[PDB]
């Protein structure tokens, strides 16, 4: 072609590949000898001679051909990332017409930096490793070579510039060997322009085909794309009578992907089947509950989920629900009930945190996503009162934020499970708690003594020092009335005061939190340990 | 329109390969414009895929403009770029009544960049939803935000300034990145007017309110109370005890003897004469910054920030723990009430400029924010040509409680 080549080079100080030509039968050689005389005439390759010390093994599977560039590739320089981030159905706009042009064969239509070609040398074996084999090399981007994807696209980009300029109201998406061309022109004008494009391309040697011709809807990321809207490619759950772990994991994976689009999907009981499995091929019988939810899911999945595309002229709204502790669901739409996208985030589990914090996190993940999809952030409708937000955030130790949002009374609402008092409680009993353990024998004591004369101690075995300290706080909570002042020298209690977590990785802390939540007033105070403090 | 100087990366260093972070539509539209223009003006050229480097780029709205400015994050490239051993720090700059900052980044485009170094300036304009490939460019001229620009352009900058410097030798001019910090004691009126005089001058080539003498270092003020309760003393003792890591003469022995017994948290305690004096000696120690603290040009400058709440923030600049070079409080700027990120951002910029004015270098920040929160939004409120380094931390409860104690004005900074 008359396309300028891209200057390619080998990684820092490496030399081209020298892997020996795998041995083949006469049937396989006569076939490759065939295919290569073809490519050779199509200008795709060039018979070279002894002036080449490089080589790549050529194979023959059906009689087609396959060149293994694993070696050349590992020696080839790196190119700037070839579009790895693809479009999401929720972000594209509806089109009157969309046509996909298979410019696949164009892979072998783009010239290869003449200087680099020598490295693509390969050998068609001899009938019996007797006489010298047939030597060749590529003049174009080799199928399976590292720089082909990047170079093919950049080349496609240059070529498409003029056309793109001349036809602003026409969108062309380049992906792999395809060109999805969309537009809002009358179908005849569209068809006309596709032909103009097809020709323009033809001008650069890029020939595109009615038979292979692809038509809408299109399969993309698990959606079926129609010009006016999208649908989810129906997902089928293999009804079986013998489930191995592989079957069960794969299943859970697909169900996991479905929870994004379909409401009510559940895998809790199916995941239970994975416990203590001794091998992938191990057959695990489905419990009753597993047989059950796997049944409801088959149903939920029979429901047709359809969607809509992005209309720039309308608002972008994002609604969030708290389907359980740490679990969040959301749907983004412009017009009520016509979603662009939906999804949910894996149960957020951490060392220690709170629901309002988690919320802001779900909010930032959506925002990061939205900026990518629409280059704008959705207006949020959150299940939390503006007061709850103002109270929490304005005082939290960590910087946090939520873009423009509005409250929506869709229970369950996210709230503050408790709030430590800001000042000691007059008239409330004051527990002076303390815990201590031998870090090596794991033996400890936990207890308290109050200004009111109440006291208690407990001996613990196989415990840690932090646990005794917390258990001391726990007992105080357990044994006090609705209002209590608790003083401790526990450094961990210092974190609890600052962060006021409503969820933790520590079961003990969680037990403490359940107590905190239950009290009407709790003042937690910290003092340094080993002082004149009694 | 001159010859170019051979620049290289530090030995063993390869070019940046930083991913472009996602941009809003507005931001992308502005860059496309700004970039086709510079392309036409020959300042940048589209590049191939054979160039593997990349640097994040984005757009800001500098003070007073609806026009977007292209801002590139050359932090990575800067660190990789060789050294030029710029100008030493004019210690005097930090002692001026008034200091004004000027953006002279536009002077660099008038200078060609070594062709051999261009590959490394590769940047990419993303596309919404990835429907269009990214628009790859690289620079042909000195870029704003790259440490090499103010360096190479030093000789030309000094020349163009001498006249003003001599006409006004009582004025100090220090350049940092794309910035120029002009400091003088002239009254605000004769100052700002003297600035434009400099502008006009600086202007005839192609170029277009700080008070260092008021960045006083503040003392910790321990509470004084008519009557003290068990809790008051405890809160107190805990802070003082922490504080003893800075001032070893601070003691809570006598006070902790009052915390003997299991009395109610709200019960009043009589302060023994020993306790009384103990507090007095402590208040005296805290009457001044700890001795022996000197800045070290060979050390990294650190800037820690704590969120105090209600739009309040505290920071400390040090190189070694508990040996602050400076500390202070920061109140949110009007129109930022509901935005933690905007407030923090504004603070980072304020502290960095101070750090620049004082030591002529930026501090590495310890920020009380989650990485994602910051990365998602800091750019929306950024206005400086430079970008400091940062790390995300968890604020220790005590550090916040201690600096919460700093002294504030009797009334404030009064002016009708
Ligand atoms: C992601 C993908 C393969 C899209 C092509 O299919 C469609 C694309 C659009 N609308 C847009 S904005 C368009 C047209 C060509 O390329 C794009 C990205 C609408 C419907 C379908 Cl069926």
């Amino acid at each position: 072609s008359p396309i300028e080549t891209v200057p390619v080079k080998l990684k820092p100080g490496m030399d081209g590949p020298k892997v020996k030509q795998w041995p083949l039968t006469e049937e396989k050689i006569k076939a490759l000898v065939e295919i290569c005389t073809e490519m050779e005439k199509e200008g795709k390759i060039s018979k070279i001679g002894p002036e080449n010390p490089y080589n790549t093994p050529v194979f023959a599977i059906k009689w087609r051909k396959l060149v293994d560039f694993r070696e050349l590739n590992k020696r080839t320089q790196d190119f700037w990332e070839v579009q790895l981030g693809i479009p999401h159905p929720a972000g594209i706009k509806k089109k009157k017409s969309v046509t996909v042009l298979d410019v696949g064969d164009a892979y072998f239509s783009v010239p290869l930096d003449e200087d680099f070609r020598k490295y693509t040398a390969f050998t068609i074996p001899s009938i019996n490793n007797e006489t010298p084999g047939i030597r060749y090399q590529y003049n174009v981007l080799p199928q399976g070579w590292k720089g082909s994807p990047a170079i093919f696209q950049s080349s496609m980009t240059k070529i498409l510039e003029p056309f793109r300029k001349q036809n602003p109201d026409i969108v062309i998406y380049q992906y792999m060997d395809d060109l999805y061309v969309g537009s809002d022109l009358e179908i005849g004008q569209h068809r006309t322009k596709i032909e103009e494009l097809r020709q323009h391309l033809l001008r650069w040697g890029l020939t595109t085909p009615k038979k292979h011709q692809k038509e809408p809807p299109f399969l993309w990321m698990g959606y079926e794309l129609h010009p006016d809207k999208w649908t989810v490619q129906p997902i089928v759950l293999p009804e079986k009578d013998s489930w191995t772990v592989n079957d069960i994991q794969k299943l859970v994976g697909k169900l996991n992907w479905a929870s994004q689009i379909y409401p009510g999907i559940k895998v809790r009981q199916l995941c239970k089947l994975l416990r203590g499995t001794k091998a992938l091929t191990e057959v695990i019988p489905l419990t009753e509950e597993a047989e059950l939810e796997l049944a409801e899911n088959r149903e939920i999945l029979k429901e047709p989920v359809h969607g809509v595309y992005y209309d720039p002229s309308k608002d972008l709204i994002a609604e969030i629900q708290k389907q359980g502790q740490g679990q969040w669901t959301y749907q983004i739409y412009q017009e009520p009930f016509k979603n662009l996208k939906t999804g949910k985030y894996a149960r957020m589990r951490g060392a220690h945190t709170n629901d309002v914090k988690q919320l802001t996190e779900a909010v930032q993940k959506i925002t990061t996503e939205s900026i990518v999809i629409w280059g704008k952030t959705p207006k949020f409708k959150l299940p939390i009162q503006k007061e709850t937000w103002e109270t929490w955030w304005t005082e939290y130790w960590q910087a946090t934020w939520i873009p423009e949002w509005e409250f929506v009374n869709t229970p369950p609402l996210v709230k503050l499970w408790y709030q430590l008092e800001k000042e000691p409680i007059v008239g409330a009993e004051t527990f002076y708690v303390d815990g201590a353990a031998n870090r090596e024998t794991k033996l400890g004591k936990a207890g308290y003594v109050t200004n009111r004369g109440r006291q208690k101690v407990v001996t613990l075995t196989d415990t840690t020092n932090q646990k005794t300290e917390l258990q001391a706080i726990y007992l105080a909570l357990q044994d006090s009335g609705l209002e209590v002042n608790i003083v401790t020298d526990s450094q961990y209690a210092l974190g609890i005061i600052q962060a006021q977590p409503d969820q933790s990785e520590s079961e003990l802390v969680n037990q403490i939190i359940e107590q905190l939540i239950k009290k009407e007033k709790v003042y937690l105070a910290w003092v340094p340990a080993h002082k004149g403090i009694g | 329109p001159i010859e170019t100087v051979p620049v290289k990366l530090k030995p063993g260093m390869d070019g940046p390969k930083v991913k472009q972070w996602p941009l809003t539509e507005e931001k992308i539209k502005a860059l496309v414009e700004i970039c086709t223009e510079m392309e036409k003006e020959g300042k940048i050229s589209k590049i191939g895929p054979e160039n593997p480097y990349n640097t994040p780029v984005f757009a800001i709205k500098k003070k007073d403009s609806t026009k977007w400015r292209k801002l590139v994050d050359f932090r990575e490239l800067n660190k990789r770029t060789q050294d030029f051993w710029g100008i030493p720090h004019p210690a005097g700059i930090k002692k001026k009544k008034s200091v004004t900052v000027l953006d002279v980044g536009d002077a660099y485009f008038s200078v060609p960049l070594d062709e051999d170094f261009r590959k490394y300036t590769a940047f990419t304009i993303p596309s919404i939803n990835n429907e269009t490939p990214g628009i790859r460019y690289q620079y042909n001229v000195l870029p704003q935000g790259w440490k090499g620009s103010p360096a190479i352009f030093q000789s030309s900058m000094t020349k163009i300034l001498e006249p003003f410097r001599k006409q006004n030798p009582d004025i100090v001019i220090y350049q940092y990145m794309d910035d120029l910090y002009v400091g003088s004691d002239l009254e605000i009126g004769q100052h700002r007017t003297k600035i434009e005089e400099l502008r006009q001058h600086l202007l005839r080539w192609g170029l277009t309110e700080l008070h260092p003498d008021k960045w006083t270092v503040q003392p910790i003020v321990l509470p004084e109370k008519d009557s003290w309760t068990v809790n008051d003393i405890q809160k107190l003792v805990g802070k003082l005890n922490w504080a003893s890591q800075i001032y070893p003469g601070i003691k809570v022995r006598q006070l902790c003897k009052l915390l003997r017994g299991t009395k109610a948290l709200t019960e009043v305690i009589p302060l023994t004469e020993e306790a009384e004096l103990e507090l007095a000696e402590n208040r005296e120690i805290l009457k001044e910054p700890v001795h022996g603290v000197y800045y070290d040009p060979s050390k990294d400058l650190i800037a820690e920030i704590q969120k105090q709440g209600q739009g309040q923030w505290t920071y400390q600049i040090y190189q070694e723990p508990f040996k602050n070079l400076k500390t202070g409080k920061y109140a949110r700027m009007r129109g930022a009430h509901t935005n933690d990120v905007k407030q923090l951002t504004e603070a980072v910029q304020k502290i960095t400029t101070e750090s620049i004015v004082i030591w002529g270098k930026t501090p590495k920040f310890k920020l009380p924010i989650q990485k994602e929160t910051w990365e998602t939004w800091w750019t929306e409120y950024w206005q400086a040509t430079w970008i400091p380094e940062w790390e995300f931390v968890n604020t220790p409860p005590l550090v916040k409680l201690w600096y919460q104690l700093e002294k504030e004005p009797i009334v404030g900074a009064e002016t009708f």
